[PDB]
């Protein structure tokens, strides 16, 4: 089938500048009609998509000229040549020319800023889950940048990749940052085991491992 | 022109997804457009399903195939979609978009309207109410300038619910993260950061609330 490839998947950018996405698709996208149906897809937060480029570089009707669309055969360029607030979101290419119809993985165009580290807080169950028979671990890495951060569970050294519930907010809408909840979920009896809570973060900001840890029972 | 999608909003696995998309502000018959059925699961991007072309042809996406019909009805203006066996990947906002061109050069043909899209959630949950559960830190962490407090609730279903912090008086210093549906039911959390000489003075407390199972409950984040 037809491969679509975006380079990059998150496109950091300040408003004002130019930006360029790319579309590399696995086989050539020319129908045997002699059209190629490259198209380029916007979709803001909250909204549906909308077509911006058509037949690889052709504008539809209402799109401004800042957006142009070019490329042949399987290598093909989304370019804005002067970023406005309203051109973030995500951007998708799209092949037509061959089933099945085939989007890329989307290409997220936000907002470049200063790095930062995240501020991270651990927490230990409540004892009102404990009595229902479970134990969450909670822990929240909040207000860092870039987006690119690693986190891992450790218990009494180990790591934990089972059982684990990850949530994100969207970039700030005033300080450009992120944040990030990651939830640890273990059975009462298994919590009771063992001693050492760890949440290990690595991220750009700090060139060692950024962790927070209690015992259960400290 | 208008699209419009409708859909269940809620299924159980092993049911039919009926979806229709309903036109106005012009006619299918006439125009000779295409229209095609696109999804967008939970925290994945686009995805093609199937087109029906203005004669009735039908195309599909091999990999859901199977599950898939497409149809459509142009004395009502509308364009179905069954999918068969639903299961939680399911879980999507389903959009229908049309295939038009300018009049009439058939070839150069793309997605130009697209509905607002319709909410899918597949679960085999009944309505169940949160259980809310506060997050203090452990005292070694309670020696700084500022303290980050926690709330997380577990297991509700369906969405939404709505979290706030002192009934809305702190505002300030809050992450509320998205829902993540796991097992059957949702899970979100929330932190707030208050300088450590307002907490433990203050009593801080989140409220939750979710419409669906009628209830509210507060919780107090009590020192450990
Ligand atoms: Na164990
Ligand atoms: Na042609
Ligand atoms: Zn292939």
């Amino acid at each position: 089938d037809v491969l679509m490839t975006q380079t990059p998947l998150s496109l950091p950018v300040n408003l004002g500048e130019q930006a360029s996405i790319s579309c590399r698709s696995s086989q050539s996208i020319v129908h045997s009609n002699g059209h190629t149906y490259l198209e380029w897809y916007l979709q803001r937060p909250g909204q549906s998509p909308k077509l911006l480029i058509y037949q690889v570089s052709t504008r539809f009707s209402g799109v401004p000229d800042r957006f142009s669309g070019s490329g042949s055969g399987t290598d093909f360029t989304l370019r804005i040549s002067r970023v406005e607030a309203e051109d973030l979101g995500v951007y998708y290419c799209f092949q037509a020319s061959l089933v099945p119809l085939t989007f890329g993985a989307g290409t997220k165009l936000e907002l470049k800023r200063a790095d930062a580290a995240p501020t991270v807080s651990i927490f230990p169950p409540s004892s009102e889950q404990l009595t229902s028979g479970g134990a969450s671990v909670v822990c929240f890495l909040n207000n860092f940048y870039p987006k690119d951060i690693n986190v891992k569970w450790k218990i009494d050294g180990s790591e934990r990749q089972n059982g684990v519930l990850n949530s994100w907010t969207d970039q700030d809408s005033k300080d450009s940052t992120y944040s990030m909840s990651s939830t640890l979920t273990l059975t009462k009896d298994e919590y009771e085991r063992h001693n050492s809570y760890t949440c290990e973060a690595t991220h750009k900001t700090s060139t060692s491992p950024i962790v927070k840890s209690f015992n259960r029972n400290e | 022109v208008t699209l419009k999608e409708s859909g269940p909003g809620l299924l159980k696995p092993s049911q039919t997804l009926s979806l229709t998309c309903s036109f106005s502000g012009f006619s299918i018959r006439t125009s000779k457009v295409g229209v095609s059925w696109i999804r967008q699961p939970s925290g994945k991007g686009l995805e093609w399903l199937a087109h029906i072309y203005w004669d009735d042809d039908k195309r599909y996406n091999p990999s859901l195939e199977s599950r898939l019909t497409i149809s459509k009805d142009t004395s009502r203006d509308m364009v179905f979609m069954k999918i068969t066996s639903v299961d939680t990947a399911d879980t999507a906002t389903y959009y229908c978009a049309r295939r038009g061109f300018y009049g009439r050069k058939y070839e150069v043909n793309h997605f130009d309207y697209w509905g607002q899209g319709t909410t899918l959630t597949v679960s085999s949950a009944k309505t169940t109410a949160p259980s809310v559960y506060p997050l203090a830190p452990v005292c070694g962490d309670t020696t700084g300038s500022s303290v980050t407090l926690g709330c997380l609730v577990k297991g509700y279903f369906p969405e939404p619910v709505t979290l706030t912090w002192n009934s809305g008086s702190l505002s300030s210093g809050v992450h509320t993260f998205p829902a993540v549906l796991q097992s059957d039911l949702y899970t979100l959390s929330s932190s707030v950061t208050v300088t450590s000489s307002t907490w433990p003075s203050e009593s801080i407390t989140c409220n939750v609330a979710h419409p669906a199972s009628s209830t509210k409950v507060d919780k107090k984040i009590v020192p450990r």
